């Protein structure tokens, strides 16, 4: 399309469009050319005699008179594009219309996404400034002062409105450039702390622990030893049914102090919990109905995950069958050092306790150590004997 | 052109009804396209689309054109849908220039969209029967006289006609009959001599076959432009000067 | 939260996310990353495609086309911001069959 | 894709998320229809000629 | 009041880490879990005066700002604690409310700062 | 006719065991005699070993067609 | 829409192809603080188009002259748009009035038909008053109010078309359609 | 604080309408026209639908009319109403 | 008055049900869910008539139940206009007489439907009758009475759906007619 | 006996359709028009102004102040939008290239 | 839930009686579980409809006698609506026959009306 310069529909000539200044656009219809002078530009040139008489500096730069693009003119232009043309411009008419691309209104986001104490968030201070400046223009124009300020004042508002969306613009002139950095919208989407990389893909979780690791060669290669103090914090919500009813009663009677005990109940119908510390009675044990859930402690045989933080290959995180033991550190059989690449020189490892029967089945079947004696890179064994067993 | 599209929807609703409005607005929104995709887009029975298109082309609202690969394209012009608003003005100035018989001729012509001389004069006479009573009657003679006078003065202009089948492209017909417009006979009325006394609602073959006609909208626009110019002149200096202009 | 003076909570880094796409354990990393962290419920109006409240769509002034969902909070937060930047994520939903 | 499923809170589309399970319940599809006595075709004919 | 018992014996208590509100009468939970700020955003903390946040301190006249500047300097040259400075500026800001105090000559205002 | 492989892949096994354990946590009938174990997943594993799980797998080809395979007629293995 | 003084300035700006406000106040007998706002109103409404020759190539507002200019062809186009919306809104209001009153219209039409029926059959006259006893009679003046409102809207539509003809006549004639 | 009411007052008012016998006749003609659009085939309404029962009255009150056909030599041979 | 309508729905069977044959469980669940309630276009539902066809019983992830889609037919109370009906009275009112069919009660006989001679009572709500030669303006309609004969002449659905953000009349009403001879109390004929 | 209503509206997402908001819809979504520059009331109560920013018709973020538009506390209020109008129209940074 | 057809077919009160009876055979066969109020809803509407139907003329009919009646009524060229109404009410005098049948005075004469009345009174 760019090759053409005459609108065939009405024979209307058009010139080049180009950015004349930062966030400022100009069209070049009334341009002089090295070739024969266009009649239209001669008619446009010859009309400034009045101002040329009033002011002398018009004469030197009468050749720089072009068509400046202002939000008003673009808006009142775009509004008149005909319906049949839009899809050729590749913007789907079900998604929007060009006339609305230029903005004249804004939403203030809810208070949820900008808390009270940042005192208030910078988006709030930005917004209160926008309205302040807007109120300035409307009273100022009503006050009927000279034109020059009216428009200059509008450029700073234009820049401030631009600066609200994003706070990186580098073209700001010296005498109004921000002295301090600020969180525009993209700044809270982008970045390593942004939503995508910080809160959607990888995020913080609960029902997990962390501690030093130390050796124990009397655990089977697929078991891990857990301290009692961390077994008393973590829970699993076992539903009551015909087979585990008697067991869960013994756990309830122990309360939250003797280890094989429990911490809460959730009634089948009235969904309020019942903190076992203040039960006043064992009678909750008798009242256990099918459908209640006991949040029991961790007990021997539960499937727990096990992870070392700089994870490089899929054997970095693996399932284990827990056993509960008295000291203050996690313990596992040294044959399993090589997957994790741990060394008992002050290391630490995490642990997670999956909360769903569906997640238990996957952890055991897919992520168990027994199913992962060999590395998928080339099939060689990775869990084998280490030093002092070879000797 | 969105306001305009709203006017199209409104006047289609008021003139024809829902389904006609729907088809017309969608077509003026999407441009020239073949039938099958229109039926797909609308989702209604193709019978409805077909009937609406027949009615629209009868009034010359939409136009169909043969297209490459043998498909037929259907199109509408936005300007044409902006004219019924002027029909009152048309009838007023025609009543100003011609007796009520010319008014009825023009009314029937616009309401039907296309019609031949014999049937229009007959329908005008029939619809005039209730405008005189006490044994008064009329013949097709006066109605024909008014019609030929109107056609001579260019208010009435002939519709397009088909090319002759036995002359052009003998054999199976093409998808569309590809009508052609002839200019020399635009004001050439065909001939008849039949006369009939209209029936006064007592509740008790074509010589001009195929010669259809339609009002000349451009003549009316020009005539209105002339009246506006004269009105400007009359106000400008004087009644005498406007009578001169 | 993240701290140790503040009560803590460990992180499933982007490396762990990828290890669990190593195993193909689809229900585990739904559980770890949603059920246990920031499960949430919202109301979306199917007719206009954007979220409302209390089973009442203020955009349409009606309640006959609202339906609830379960969606992580941080994703609900994302839809607020984008709608504020005048980039609207009109979401279209259907029966689960 | 995998990424979109993760951030939306729905199960990804590979691994254990590639197939559907049914229950082997004891059931009979399309069982005998209840016969209706009053409304049968041969007892109704249009009056209009 | 306990939704399950109606009794009003709710006691605020915490388990090893969770903060919660428990009906001590029957052992029921009625509320738990809290949302708090962190240390990471603590370092970014700013402050704004309520006057700045409510539309004041822009109407302070040239003479009023000069006067309060005088208050600051006269109090500080005498090595008083900042409490004396803040009480003095508060008193003078209150005193400036009076029409007969604000509309006056400079030396009278000076001796008013002195007193 | 059925084209796809006759063994039970590790993924099908994981999902079957998990779903059955969830159905046993809720008080569904159990199709095998139980000695006294409580953990649902051990009961699910015993049922699988006995070939008494009442589940059917619907394998989907990428085209859109599918095949029905019973859990008792795949060759389960180690 | 803006008073004689406003048309006094608008025409002034038309005949003076290039001018500035101080000249306008001097040449349009307008007091200070009365013109400025009015030009801003015309400019805001886009009936007046600012052309803005610069003092420097940066086209900075502090370095430009606010020379006004009229583009008659563009001006007409927005009025066309205005009239289009105008007729649209009238049509809607008339339809809105018709549909809200349709219940009373049909209630009246059925009894008018009943009164007009069997009149030639020679039935007794003991129906003209008996039918009229109902609530429709003290609502006929409301029906008349309806009818004149419709008539009066329609008269408004009619007059608008007369304008349309001239506006369209120009945008057609001013274009060459090449 | 309080935003302005949705209708701010305007000093100028719309100029009085022009009236006359010709204008009255235009108005009446427009009305009459509106009436005409409801009584010919080109007024395509939705085809009648959804009868309740075999009411005996169906014999008498049924609307009877000839099938509208345009002359077919002026249109494509593709859309016969039958 | 009874009509038969075809329907479709999805039914969740909670897992402790799995013993009983499926068809019975779906039938029970649908009767549970829909019985004795009124639909906005087909009137008041009585009970399901039969089940025509059943799809497969999926298990969705994260839940133990099995979801099935059902095609079934249900008999619905939907009288059409001008039906002749017999029904007990249930109460008089100035705007008409309320009538009851036992299982349903929203039937009104407005005074325009009543016979011309009787227009109002002696300030007692029990509606009286009048007639020319015999029955000297002394018959009256007991609030229960017998099953009077009457013919329906009007009906309506009125919506009751919630409006606005969250946090008594029946949605169906009928109008009857009594004017024609042979209607009303059987003793009259 | 009351109008039957379905109880389970549960559904699943199938598509995301991105797009744009024009002024009319942008007003239509919003509850209120922010018109005051200020943050808090002059009195020592420091209540936010009724038509300034922070108007609690736009939700809440303090554990004691429930929301006005919906009578819910912080834990449950989804949030609601307000709108601000510009005197002079201005370009949007994201689409300037467009 | 979705509706496929709102006017699929009519029904005779006899068929509804049969469905209620075969429900009643299923009813009270085992101890009520008191699972939820829907039991009350269903029992109430069904028992109310039974008690209502218990006072209708259609009782003690059978599929075959109804079928024979309708076969006999076939030749009379009544509408299916009128046939259903006749079946449901089993009228005993002429005056109501002047009511139910549309154009009763014009479509039929007295002897046909009497024959129909005979047929309904005798066959049922
Ligand atoms: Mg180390
Ligand atoms: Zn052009
Ligand atoms: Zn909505
Ligand atoms: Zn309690
Ligand atoms: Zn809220």
């Amino acid at each position: 399309c760019r090759k053409k310069n005459i609108c065939h529909h009405c024979g209307a000539f058009n010139g080049t469009v180009k950015k004349c200044g930062l966030l400022k656009i100009i069209h070049e219809k009334y341009k002089t050319n090295k070739k024969v002078v266009d009649p239209i530009v001669s008619n446009f040139l010859q009309s400034f005699e009045t101002a040329i008489e009033h002011n002398k500096e018009v004469e030197p730069l009468l050749g720089r008179a072009q068509e400046n693009l202002n939000p008003l003119v673009v808006l009142n232009l775009f509004k008149r594009i005909p319906a049949e043309d839009v899809p050729l411009l590749l913007m789907n008419p079900e998604a929007g219309k060009p006339s609305d691309l230029i903005l004249t209104r804004l939403l203030v986001p809810p208070l949820c996404i900008r808390p009270s104490v940042v005192n208030e968030d910078d988006l709030t201070m930005k917004l209160t400034e926008i309205i302040f400046l807007n109120d300035v223009i409307k009273k100022h124009r009503i006050s009927g002062a000279k034109t020059q300020m009216i428009m200059e004042d509008w450029d700073f508002l234009q820049l401030q409105c631009a600066l609200y969306i994003n706070s990186e613009l580098s073209g700001i002139p010296l005498n109004m450039a921000p002295k301090k950095w600020t969180r525009g919208f993209v700044q809270r989407l982008k970045g390593k702390q942004g939503r995508f990389r910080g809160n959607l893909s990888g995020k913080r979780v609960d029902f997990s622990g962390r501690t030093v690791i130390s050796p124990d060669p009397n655990l089977r290669i697929d078991e891990v030893a857990v301290p009692v103090h961390v077994a008393k914090i973590l829970t699993f919500p076992e539903k009551v049914n015909k087979a585990n009813i008697n067991f869960l009663r013994k756990l309830v009677q122990n309360g939250p102090e003797v280890h094989p005990g429990a911490n809460f109940i959730q009634q089948r119908h009235t969904q309020m919990k019942r903190f076992l510390k203040y039960g006043n009675r064992e009678k909750m044990a008798q009242e256990l109905k099918y459908g209640d859930i006991v949040e029991r402690h961790l007990i021997d045989g539960d499937v727990v995950l096990f992870n070392r933080q700089p994870s490089l290959h899929k054997l970095s995180i693996m399932a284990h069958l827990a056993r509960v033991k008295p000291h203050r550190t996690f313990r596992f059989n040294e044959c399993v050092c090589t997957p994790y690449n741990a060394d008992f020189d002050g290391d630490e490892m995490n642990l997670h306790l999956p909360q769903t029967e569906e997640a238990k089945a996957e952890a055991l079947v897919l992520m168990g150590t027994k199913a992962n004696l060999v590395t998928p890179r080339n099939g060689e064994p990775l869990i084998a004997a280490i030093q002092d067993f070879l000797t | 052109t969105q306001a305009e599209i709203k006017l199209c929807s409104l006047l289609l609703q008021e003139h024809f009804g829902e389904i006609v409005e729907k088809i017309g607005v969608h077509l003026i929104r999407t441009g020239s396209q073949p039938l099958r995709v229109i039926a797909h887009d609308t989702g209604t029975s193709l019978d409805q689309v077909k009937k609406a298109l027949c009615v629209l082309v009868q009034h010359n609202l939409v136009s169909y054109q043969v297209h490459k690969r043998g498909v037929v394209e259907y199109e509408a012009q936005c300007s044409r849908v902006l004219r019924m608003l002027r029909y009152p003005r048309y009838i007023y100035t025609t009543k100003t220039l011609y007796s009520d018989t010319g008014e009825l001729i023009v009314e029937e012509l616009l309401l039907n969209g296309k019609l031949t001389m014999s049937a229009v004069v007959k329908k005008v006479a029939d619809r005039l029967t209730e405008t005189m009573e006490d044994g008064k009657t009329m013949d097709y003679a006066e109605v024909s006289n008014t019609f030929v006078r109107l056609a001579d003065t260019h208010f009435v202009q002939r519709c397009p006609s088909v090319p002759t089948t036995e002359n052009s492209d003998p054999g199976p017909p093409p998808p569309a009959p590809t009508l052609v417009i002839n200019e020399k006979d635009m004001y050439l009325v065909p001939k008849l001599s039949l006369i009939g006394k209209g029936k006064r609602r007592r509740s008790s073959p074509i010589p001009d076959d195929g010669i259809y006609w339609q009002a000349n909208l451009d003549r009316f626009h020009q005539h209105f432009r002339d009246q506006a110019i004269v009105s400007a002149v009359a106000n400008r200096m004087d009644q005498t000067s406007s009578e001169i202009v | 939260t993240e701290g140790r003076s503040r009560d803590g909570g460990l992180r499933l880094g982007e490396m762990e996310r990828d290890c669990l796409i190593g195993y193909g354990a689809s229900m585990l990393l739904l559980e770890r990353l949603m059920i246990s962290s920031d499960a949430f419920e919202v109301d979306v109006c199917g007719q206009c495609g954007l979220l409302g409240y209390s089973g009442w769509c203020h955009y349409c002034k009606s309640s006959c086309h609202v339906s609830s969902l379960r969606i992580p909070y941080a994703c609900k937060l994302l839809f607020q911001e984008l709608q504020s930047m005048n980039i609207i994520p009109r979401l279209k939903l259907s029966k689960y069959n | 894709g995998v990424s979109e499923c993760i951030i939306m809170g729905i199960p990804m589309n590979i691994g254990t998320g590639l197939f559907k399970l049914l229950h082997k319940a004891d059931r009979d599809p399309n069982p005998p229809k209840r016969p209706l006595i009053f409304d049968t075709n041969e007892f109704h004919i249009p009056l209009v000629t | 009041r306990c939704p399950d018992c109606g009794s009003t014996e709710l006691v605020e208590d915490s388990h090893y880490s969770q903060s919660q509100l428990v009906c001590s009468d029957c052992g029921c939970v009625v509320t738990e879990g809290v949302l708090t700020t962190t240390f990471s955003d603590e370092g970014n903390l700013r402050e704004v005066t309520y006057s700045r946040s409510t539309g004041e301190n822009e109407q302070v006249s040239r003479s009023q700002q000069r006067g309060l500047r005088r208050v600051r300097d006269l109090c500080r040259v005498l090595q008083l604690p900042p409490t004396f400075e803040d009480t003095a500026v508060a008193y003078y800001q209150q005193a400036y409310r009076h029409s007969g105090i604000r509309a006056a000559r400079l030396q009278k205002k000076e001796v008013l700062v002195g007193c | 006719k059925r084209i796809t492989t006759p063994y039970m892949t590790k993924y099908e096994r994981a999902r079957v065991l998990g779903t059955r354990a969830l159905q046993i946590a809720m008080c569904a009938p159990v199709m095998v005699e139980l000695e006294g174990e409580t953990d649902p997943l051990l009961i699910a594993m015993k049922e699988l070993k006995a070939r008494k799980i009442p589940i059917i797998i619907r394998r989907y080809l990428p085209d859109g067609s599918y095949e029905d395979w019973g859990v008792d007629e795949l060759i389960i293995t180690d | 829409r803006f008073g004689s003084r406003c048309a006094r300035i608008f025409r002034l700006v038309l005949q003076k192809k290039h001018i500035e406000q101080k000249q306008v106040e001097d040449f349009a007998m307008i007091p200070a603080k009365e013109a400025k706002d009015m030009l801003y109103k015309m400019l805001s409404e886009n009936f007046m188009s600012l052309q803005e020759i610069p003092k420097t190539p940066d086209h900075a507002p502090s370095r430009t002259f606010y020379l006004y200019t009229v583009n008659i062809l563009s001006a007409a186009r927005m009025l066309l748009h205005r009239c289009y919306k105008s007729i649209a809104n009238l049509i809607e209001r008339r339809q809105f009035e018709t549909k809200e009153n349709k219940r009373l219209l049909e209630k009246s039409q059925r009894v008018e038909a009943i009164i007009a029926s069997m009149q030639a059959t020679g039935a007794e006259e003991a129906q003209l008053q008996e039918i009229e006893e109902m609530i429709t009679a003290p609502e006929r003046q409301q029906l008349e109010t309806l009818k004149r409102n419709v008539n009066k809207l329609d008269a408004s539509e009619i007059q608008v078309d007369e304008t349309i003809f001239l506006l369209e006549s120009y945008i057609e004639c001013t274009m060459k359609r090449q | 604080l309080k935003p302005p009411p949705l209708f701010p007052d305007t000093d100028y008012k719309p100029v009085p309408l022009k009236t006359g016998e010709g204008e009255e006749y235009m108005l009446a003609l427009k009305q009459e026209l509106r009436e005409t659009m409801k009584r010919m085939p080109y007024f395509i309404e939705t085809p009648e639908e959804r009868q309740d029962i075999e009411r005996y009255s169906k014999r008498y009150m049924k609307v009877y009319k000839e099938e509208w056909i345009p002359d077919w030599r002026r249109l494509p041979r593709e859309m016969m109403p039958r | 008055m009874f009509v038969l309508v075809e329907m479709v729905d999805t039914v969740r069977i909670p897992p402790w049900q799995f013993e009983r044959k499926l068809n019975d469980s779906i039938a029970e669940e649908l009767n549970k869910k829909l019985a004795n309630k009124v639909v906005y276009n087909v009137g008041l539902c009585i009970c399901l008539f039969d089940i025509t066809k059943l799809e497969d019983a999926y298990v969705f992830p994260g839940d133990g139940a099995s979801h099935t889609k059902v095609h079934f037919r249900c008999v619905v109370f939907h009288p059409f206009l001008d039906e002749i009906l017999i029904g007990k009275i249930k109460g008089c009112s100035p705007e008409g007489v309320h009538v009851s069919l036992g299982f349903f009660d929203d039937i009104l006989i407005p005074p325009e439907s009543l016979q011309q001679p009787a227009k109002f009572d002696e300030a007692e709500q029990v509606w009286v009758w009048e007639y020319e030669t015999e029955e000297g303006a002394h018959d009256l309609y007991m609030d229960t009475g017998e099953e009077i004969r009457f013919r329906v002449v009007d009906e309506s659905f009125v919506d009751t759906s919630p409006t606005g953000p969250s946090s008594k009349e029946a949605p169906y009403t009928l109008v009857g007619s009594i004017s024609e001879p042979g209607l009303g109390l059987l003793s009259w004929w | 006996k009351e109008q039957f209503r379905e109880t389970d509206v549960a559904k699943k997402i199938s598509h995301i359709c991105f797009g744009m908001k024009s002024p009319e819809e942008m007003r239509q979504q919003a509850h209120i028009q922010v018109v005051s520059k200020n943050l808090y009331s002059q009195d020592n109560q420091h209540a936010p102004l009724l038509y300034g920013v922070l108007d609690h018709r736009m939700g809440t973020s303090e554990k004691d102040r429930p929301c006005e538009t919906c009578g819910k506390n912080l834990a449950d209020c989804l949030g609601h939008y307000g709108y601000i109008d510009l005197e002079l129209p201005c370009f949007h940074v994201g689409y300037f290239r467009a | 839930m979705e509706v496929k057809d709102a006017n699929s077919a009519l029904l005779s009160n006899y068929e509804v009686f049969q469905l209620l009876t075969d429900l009643k055979e299923q009813r009270k066969e085992s101890g009520k579980n008191k699972h939820s109020s829907g039991q009350q809803n269903l029992n109430t509407i069904t028992y109310e409809t039974l008690k209502y139907i218990s006072k209708t003329p259609c009782r003690h009919q059978s599929p075959e006698i109804v079928r024979e009646f309708l076969t006999a009524l076939k030749s009379h060229k009544l509408t299916k609506a009128e046939k259903l109404q006749l079946l449901n009410h089993r009228p005993v005098t002429a005056v109501e026959i002047q009511l139910m049948v549309e154009e009763s005075e014009e479509r039929l004469t007295e002897e046909q009306i009497e024959a129909l009345l005979h047929t309904v009174t005798s066959i049922l």
